[PDB]
DNA sequence: TTTTTTTTTTTTTT
């Protein structure tokens, strides 16, 4: 079942519980037209609706499931999926030249998983979560440029490895590739020719229609990635959904030491 | 001790004599009456009636010899392969003309980018962007290399140090100087070239009300600098970039820098 | 180097009295005894121990001897250690089942249930100091103000108890528990905070719990775990935001009466966190 | 071994 973690998840159970779950109008109280349209506009991004494993079995347990780790379902989800539109691939058999389009990656849209009141409501408790949030869009960040796989070199021999940065973190070998040599020297990083991604920042007030009454509503703050990034405007209300997330901050200034009161802001998988 | 062994570019090397060739191999379109031979040697030959260390080259005939194939690896790979470039172009009129820093401007773009339409990808890569001028500042030099040494005491070593810090020497000299210690710092010997920052914003004719366009730092690196008037749009040269003032080094924060080895007033 | 002196203060019986003063009592079965568990039931957050009852109970522990030392003043001269020492013996006595636990349910829950359940069958496969008291809680402790009728058993002077003005407040007053009264006025909006903060590690693992105290503090990595260090080179680590645990927080000033103030001397707010449910 | 700062007064201006 693959055990993991707290979060303990079974994958190779997930996937195929999710498997079947194919085909269902049903009930509602589309699906898997959704998931035959996505593929010859090769778009990717699947949009999903949620709720979906609510309430139909299987896995209305793993409906919560992501609700309570969607770091993990998701991961979980838009693999499979590739794996399950590549299982469509096999009826059709040779599709869209060819195995390129499974190569294409997927991703899962989850939205409106239950109903959470504003920033205001937002708790400690629930650190990870989905929420429905409002409130207009206040302005755009410039593009954030970011970290992916760092690039390296020295000047042993000069040479070129590179490696993932994985988190958000940069380890390179103090010495040394490429040969061998080895030697002292320090590692040259090309600041410029490392692997980026595009994310953004929005902040945005919670629900303006909607007070406490009195006081001044909190603000949301979202970051995004890939298209939600420049996803709208401004000045929109509308609806927001994605999971929470807080890191520390280094305080004077420099120094490399903690806040020791985490910056909170949203994850936001989605937006409709 | 001895230094074992130089590494590689590879196919940069290979796109180094490809492109070699079409810097020298026309290049060319219509014959006789043309818009023939080469016409780049006309050009670079002409080049040097003048030698401002600069050429113009369209990308669009870059396409036609390998179908733009190669043009694609200098498209996306821009960055990585520029060295190449330049001294390959120096290797060819090394057969031709000889206080000689060569500059490459590319045009005619395949389509004009928004900055909505700016994203990682584009890193190291030629682009097409226009829009309006904000706060043209004033020109200061550009190190490209250095002299700096000793270095403890005289090390007299005088070449490189082109990152972008730009410090510093002092970097594995002399020998036998052991530096370490002072660059220190040589400045007579460094030929320097420009530079202006010049901040493009994003013009109101396509931008969608309610917006307040989001706009980033255009620079003129390259003879192309103060060609620009405030207030005008103008067609660019990618080169997507990033700039040091999320991730840090462990033993930062970055941004977009927009660049442009080349720029025309049009628009 | 630092001087040392007695003092009648001590802490070392006042701990015991502290184990009868919950669990043992019947005028508010007692209050003390299943309120706990229904905080162990996790139907309830907020501890409520009232100064009231401190009173009472001492009330039980006085008069209706044999006579015992003093609480509700002991508690308000010094305000802080009664909620390490009077909340960490809550520890020992609360009822284990407790009942209908489940584990998820709800999230988390079953992380630190296998966080202990793995951390002893990690210490089980070890043997075939501990994740400290502070870090399975989900209960704050509260203490309640005694005006009182019943204050006038008496104590007299021993209460407050008043509402006073914050230019009544004074430097005597730090470490000391009180009742203020005034406006709110800014009220900075609900943020979480932070409580241990387990760091994961890389190579072998483990865990090492850095303790909150104060209002910041240097963050860590290395490696502690004996296994990651010193093989090879050294096992590195990262923070794991769903091992932490986050206390509510909402600071917020609350300005003077104005009426309790001289004619002059403008407003004096005064700074003011909140903690917990 | 470095830390950290926007109102109030007055002004010249359509």
């Amino acid at each position: 079942l693959r055990i993991i973690w707290g979060t303990n998840v079974s994958i190779q159970e997930c996937t195929t519980n999710f498997r079947n779950f194919l085909m269902s109008f049903k009930y509602k109280f589309y699906y898997i037209k959704q998931l035959n349209e996505m593929r010859e506009l090769g778009t990717s991004n699947l949009n999903l609706d949620a709720r979906n494993l609510l309430a139909y079995k299987q896995t209305e347990d793993l409906y919560h499931q992501l609700l309570n780790y969607p770091q993990e379902v998701i991961s979980i989800m838009d693999q499979t999926i590739k794996d399950c539109m590549v299982s469509l691939i096999v009826d059709n058999n040779l599709d869209y030249d060819l195995d390129e389009i499974e190569t294409k990656f997927y991703k899962v849209r989850p939205y409106n998983v239950g109903s959470c009141k504003g920033m205001r409501e937002l708790n400690p408790n629930d650190i990870d979560k989905l929420i429905n949030l409002k409130g207009l869009v206040l302005r755009s960040t410039p593009v954030i440029p970011d970290m992916k796989v760092a690039f390296f070199k020295c000047n042993v021999c000069d040479h070129t490895m590179a490696v993932e940065i994985d988190r958000g973190v940069i380890q390179e070998p103090a010495r040394c590739e490429r040969i061998d040599c080895n030697e002292p020297n320090s590692m040259s990083l090309i600041h410029n020719r490392c692997s980026f991604a595009d994310k953004q920042v929005i902040k945005l007030q919670e629900t303006p229609d909607f007070v406490p009454d009195g006081q001044t509503p909190h603000s949301i703050s979202l970051c995004v990635y890939d298209e939600l990034v420049d996803s709208c405007r401004a000045g929109d209300r509308i609806e927001v959904t994605g999971t929470f997330r807080s890191i520390p901050i280094r305080a004077n200034s420099r120094q490399r030491v903690l806040k020791s009161l985490y910056k909170t802001y949203v994850d936001v998988v989605h937006v409709k | 001790l001895n230094h074992v062994k130089k590494v590689d570019d590879v196919t940069g090397e290979k796109v180094r004599e490809a492109f070699e060739q079409f810097l020298e191999d026309f290049s060319v379109q219509s014959t006789d009456t043309g818009e023939v031979e080469k016409v780049y040697r006309a050009q670079i030959e002409f080049m040097k009636i003048y030698d401002l260390n600069t050429i113009y080259i369209d990308y669009q005939h870059l396409s036609m010899r390998e179908n733009g194939a190669l043009a694609m690896a200098i498209s996306e790979q821009y960055y990585r392969f520029l060295p190449f470039l330049q001294k390959g172009l120096r290797r060819v009129v090394r057969k031709y003309a000889p206080e000689r820093v060569f500059q490459i401007s590319f045009f005619n773009l395949p389509t004009v980018h928004r900055i909505r339409d700016i994203r990682s990808e584009k890193i190291g890569s030629l682009l097409s962007i226009s829009g309006t001028v904000t706060r043209t500042s004033e020109v200061r030099p550009e190190l490209y290399k250095a002299s700096f040494t000793c270095d403890m005491c005289r090390a007299i070593v005088d070449n490189v140090e082109q990152s972008f810090k730009y410090t510093e020497p002092t970097f594995c000299p002399n020998p036998s100087c052991e530096n370490r210690a002072f660059w220190t710092l040589n400045v007579t010997r460094s030929r320097f070239l420009d530079w202006q920052k010049v901040r493009i914003q994003e013009n109101a004719n396509e931008i969608p009300t309610g917006s307040m366009p989001r706009t980033l730092d255009v620079i003129l690196r390259g003879d192309s600098v103060e060609r620009a008037k405030p207030g005008d749009r103008c067609k660019f040269t990618g080169v997507e970039i990033v700039v040091p003032d999320k991730p840090s080094s462990t033993l930062l924060t970055y941004k977009i820098s927009f660049l442009a080895c080349h720029v025309i007033s049009i628009g | 180097a630092l001087p040392s002196i007695q003092l009648p203060v001590d802490y070392n019986n006042l701990f015991n009295e502290i184990t009868d003063f919950l669990v043992t009592f019947k005028q508010d079965g007692p209050k003390y005894m299943a309120m706990l568990q229904k905080v162990a039931n996790r139907e309830l957050n907020s501890v409520i121990i009232d100064l009231d009852d401190i009173l009472q109970y001492q009330n039980e522990k006085f008069l209706q001897g044999t006579q015992a030392d003093d609480l509700v003043s002991a508690i308000q001269q010094n305000a802080n250690h009664f909620t390490e020492l009077f909340c960490r013996a809550i520890d020992n006595n609360m009822p284990l089942p407790t009942k209908e636990i489940d584990y998820k349910d709800d999230v988390l829950d079953v992380i630190l249930n296998q966080r202990r359940l793995r951390n002893e069958r990690m210490l089980s496969d070890r043997t075939n100091e501990l994740f400290p008291p502070n870090l399975t809680r989900r209960y704050f402790l509260y203490f309640k103000p005694l005006s009182q009728n019943c204050a006038r058993r008496y104590r007299k002077k021993a209460i407050s108890s008043k509402p006073l003005s914050v230019r009544q407040i004074k430097g005597d007053f730090l470490g000391q528990l009180i009742t203020v009264r005034g406006i709110i006025t800014r009220v900075s909006d609900v943020k979480p905070a932070v409580e241990v903060i387990a760091y994961t590690c890389d190579q072998c693992g483990y865990e090492v719990f850095q303790e909150v105290n104060s209002r910041t503090f240097t963050p860590l990595s290395e490696c502690t775990s004996e296994e990651c260090s010193q093989n090879q080179t050294k096992g590195q680590l990262f923070m794991s935001t769903r091992a932490s645990k986050f206390s509510a927080f909402q600071e917020c000033k609350i300005q003077e009466l104005s009426q309790q103030v001289p004619v002059g001397h403008i407003p004096r707010s005064l700074n003011i966190h909140v903690n917990g449910t």
